[PDB]
């Protein structure tokens, strides 16, 4: 038909697609998934972070670490906003989550076993997150693009944090040192999964712009001299800069743990759904008060 | 200049204790809005528990706000005891902010015009958060009690819980009275008025009793707690503990 | 005799871990018949993981059962992730006894055989123990699946939510291996007939279902824990982190 | 009358009551009263001791306060069987605690706000409670005054763990010689307000009290102070000194006042124990329920 050309030269000449716009069924589907998932992202993200506010080492650190927490819940809420501009509801794709019909970046399915683990997350897991993000930032639909923008602004701040967070790690105590080079080990896989395994109508209708392997590759490029700078090492035998392509070439990615993760068989995978279960269910007379008051 | 440090380290214990609890709500709220919210509160009450704390250490003329935060421990504390009460659940939280957001408003009020200009400065800052947290909790007092039948049945239950705790926003001792003589501190017995006049009337707005027993529990100031503040600072504390000392 | 050494802390690990969450039951359990139980289930535990971590002491030349206990972090802890599961409520706490008590039974059996003169006396004082807890255990898990309509489900859904933790019972790394192969340690690949023909039984004998899901979580034994284990020990460990190197 | 005769005539010859002889209403109640008070006490009590079982500084230390605490729970049961044989019933009356119908001893309604705290319980309010105890154990009814010795026996060994355990307080660094102190000064007046103020005239008359609480806190007084010298700590009491002239320890005024609102549920930790053992109880009724369901198939 015909719309579905304007449509396909709107995307083609880079032009926003707004929420009132014409746009294909599937291309709607597609993006409630994609929103909806990285919402669930920042609201999972919280639980792995927040299960070290109370014990955080210094003063200074928790507030860090506390704000940064309260962006997330911030961030999932404009990508529900986002989401909802397609028609679907938040409560419903929410349920979803909790259901498992819906998922959530698999990163926030591994514990946070030390402090450093925090500083590791902020620094390469939100690392991950940003170039993921300013790669959407061009995404075809315009409250998509709009809200990366406007996360990638604040998120980047964080990230900045954690890693000076990891630096004072490695310039500190020998314990310090140690505690650093722990939480890389266990992170540092997880964190290359991130970006998805190894797409043809995303990438024609622009919602994806670059490749998973295209961003993973540019984040170990990115990364690999920061982890020098701390004095670290990466867990990869097979790490091993490139002469000929000029990136880093790294080793296998282990996908029957990605596909076990993502699957809901990680090492805190019931735990997270747990909790926010738990939350929303024990929640329901708090929300029902909030209902009734209003109709008075 | 030892009661001065005394009285600002107070200020700072309860700001630093309620953020704690508050920690514990991350992620585990009943709706989004409201763990913005409470991160949001945690967060405001941290930044005035960071200010207090280092002008206690200033005073002193050692540590900062890191060793007294994590090298005291629960006999030196001097937070309020209704900070350190248990979470329990939504109703148990919002009537411990409502009833300590009453007091921050009515003591920070006067306390920015203290004779001590840190004060007055710190006071200054932390009002207008301190007002933002009164209407979150007040709203949410209202909400709950003026609600359903049983969320109305669990704020009045939160606020029976927590009510003898309420004593020692009003007892004064030798630190703040020789100050309040000095013009520097508010005589906690001159805020009753204010903060009844808040608190008695957002119970009566939520359709609910002021309870009738007579408040009687104090001692958070001189470091007599509850049995609920060890087991924090346990928590709070064990990373400085294990690793003491250090830069993070 | 690193292997040995490992092999030892492990199992002191279980058994200190366990203790712990059993101690937070203390005046808390439904009946006074229940709370002097657990005490003593918590007693005998306590125990085990005194002579298997004084034995992994004297096995490493230096420190002994409190430098062990108080000094290592959780990464360094080896129990199996099924002791650091939280209390919840009853039913949580009997099936997490109850799949613990039939591998211990099933393990100190045959571990009182062991070519290692000391782990086999150890075993041989456990088992009796073990054999009492078993006893207990498996005596609610019937009372409370075959009680009333609501324990049922209660005790269904606490095998349902232990479940996926069992799997660690049965995993074997190099250093079971080794050493299972020097007659010293038990296999614990080996010990899953006799766990699942007791276990099996006791569900179905309690008219309850044994789970579908295939168990996957392992972990602990390499220091890999849940995010349990970290505030476990930061109310465990405080005291001796505040004053370390003292008598007590 | 023939009835009242017969039983005074046994209570002086101290022939020992038993459950199915003939007894005045009043001293059936207050036996009931304090057999059930007692046996409450040994409840209430694992509860600021059970504070630190997870956080006891050694392994050693921790074994013996839950070998502890278990035995307080054993002696609780003892304690209740003691009470029906007398014709109530321990869901009766441990209802009445909840209620706060009945009491329990004042010295609980105190917080464990240390570790020294665990060790000067069991050395202090223990003393005083083996004082008591011992001085129950020629009670007129045999029932409880075979349970007092039973629990005689037991008891006074643990106090003795409470004191060793102080011990090494007092041996060891400044700050924990400090903890030490502090616990006392903490401690010391809510553990003579234990054997009560300054009934009396029927129990003793009855043999069921033998001693009077001022005979017996005077008694625990001159047989602690020696005790806290060899620690090397001092009493916070400055009227406290020895009286030649009739060989015993004086103390200063005890504050009757105080003891007024601990008895009447406005101490530090009144709410916070009956909260607890109600919350337990509540929680519970499901698990109790199971049992009984389980038992009738």
């Amino acid at each position: 038909s015909t719309q579905e050309e304007r449509f396909e030269q709107r995307i083609a000449q880079e032009t926003a697609i707004e929420p009132q716009d014409w746009m294909p069924d599937a291309y709607r589907k597609t993006l409630i998934r994609q929103i909806g998932q990285h919402a669930h992202s920042e609201i999972v993200g919280m639980l792995p972070e927040g299960n070290w506010i109370t014990r955080a080492p210094t003063l200074r650190r928790k507030a860090i670490l506390l704000a940064k927490v309260q962006d997330e819940a911030g961030h999932g809420l404009y990508l529900y906003s986002a989401a909802e501009t397609l028609g679907c509801a938040r409560e419903d794709i929410y349920q979803k989550m909790l259901d498992g019909r819906m998922k959530y970046s698999s990163i926030f399915n591994y514990p946070t076993l030390s402090w450093a683990d925090i500083g590791v997350i902020g620094w390469l897991v939100d690392g991950a997150a940003i170039v993921n993000q300013v790669a959407l930032c061009r995404t075809s639909y315009g409250p998509y693009a709009r809200a990366m923008v406007k996360i990638c602004k604040e998120e980047s701040f964080h990230q900045r944090q954690g890693f000076e967070a990891c630096m004072a790690l490695a310039q500190g105590s020998e314990a310090q040192k140690q505690m650093l080079q722990d939480a890389i080990n266990r992170f540092w896989w997880p964190a290359l999964m991130m970006f998805g395994p190894n797409s043809a109508r995303s990438l024609t209708w622009k919602i994806k712009r670059f490749t998973n392997d295209e961003l993973r590759q540019r984040f170990v490029d990115n990364t690999v001299p920061q982890v020098e700078m701390l004095g670290m090492t990466v867990p990869d035998p097979d790490l091993h800069f490139d002469t000929e392509s000029g990136h880093y070439r790294f080793g296998e990615i282990d996908w029957q743990e990605f596909n076990e993760v993502i699957n809901g068989r990680g090492i805190c995978n019931q735990e997270r759904l747990d909790a926010k279960r738990k939350a929303w269910e024990e929640g329901t007379w708090v929300r029902e008060a909030a209902l009734a008051h209003a109709q008075k | 200049s030892n009661q001065l440090t005394a009285y600002t380290l107070r200020l700072g214990d309860n700001c630093l204790v309620l953020s704690q609890r508050l920690g514990e709500w991350c992620g585990h709220a009943p709706e989004l809005e409201i763990d913005l919210a409470l991160a949001n509160i945690g967060l405001d009450l941290l930044g005035q528990a960071r200010n207090f704390l280092s002008y206690a250490a200033e005073l002193a003329g050692e540590g900062d706000e890191d060793t007294l935060a994590f090298t005291r421990d629960e006999r030196q504390f001097s937070n309020l005891l209704l900070v350190e009460q248990p979470n329990g659940n939504f109703a148990d939280t919002i009537a411990r902010q409502y009833f300590i957001d009453a007091w921050h408003v009515a003591l920070f009020t006067r306390l920015m015009e203290s004779r001590d200009p840190q004060l007055a400065a710190i006071s200054a800052k932390a009002i207008k958060e301190a007002r933002y947290h009164l209407r979150f909790s007040r709203g949410w007092l209202e909400r709950l009690g003026n609600g359903t039948d049983v969320s109305g049945q669990k704020m009045q239950q939160a606020i029976n819980k927590l009510w003898r705790f309420t004593a020692e926003l009003f007892d004064a001792d030798e630190i703040d009275i020789a100050l309040s003589e000095e013009g520097i501190a508010v005589d906690p017995r001159t805020l009753r008025a204010a903060w009844e006049a808040e608190v008695f009337a957002g119970i009566n707005e939520a359709t609910l009793n002021v309870p009738q027993e007579q408040a009687y529990r104090t001692g958070g100031k001189k470091g007599l707690h509850t049995e609920h503040l060890g087991p924090m600072l346990a928590e709070m504390q064990y990373l400085q503990r294990v690793l003491p000392g250090q830069q993070w």
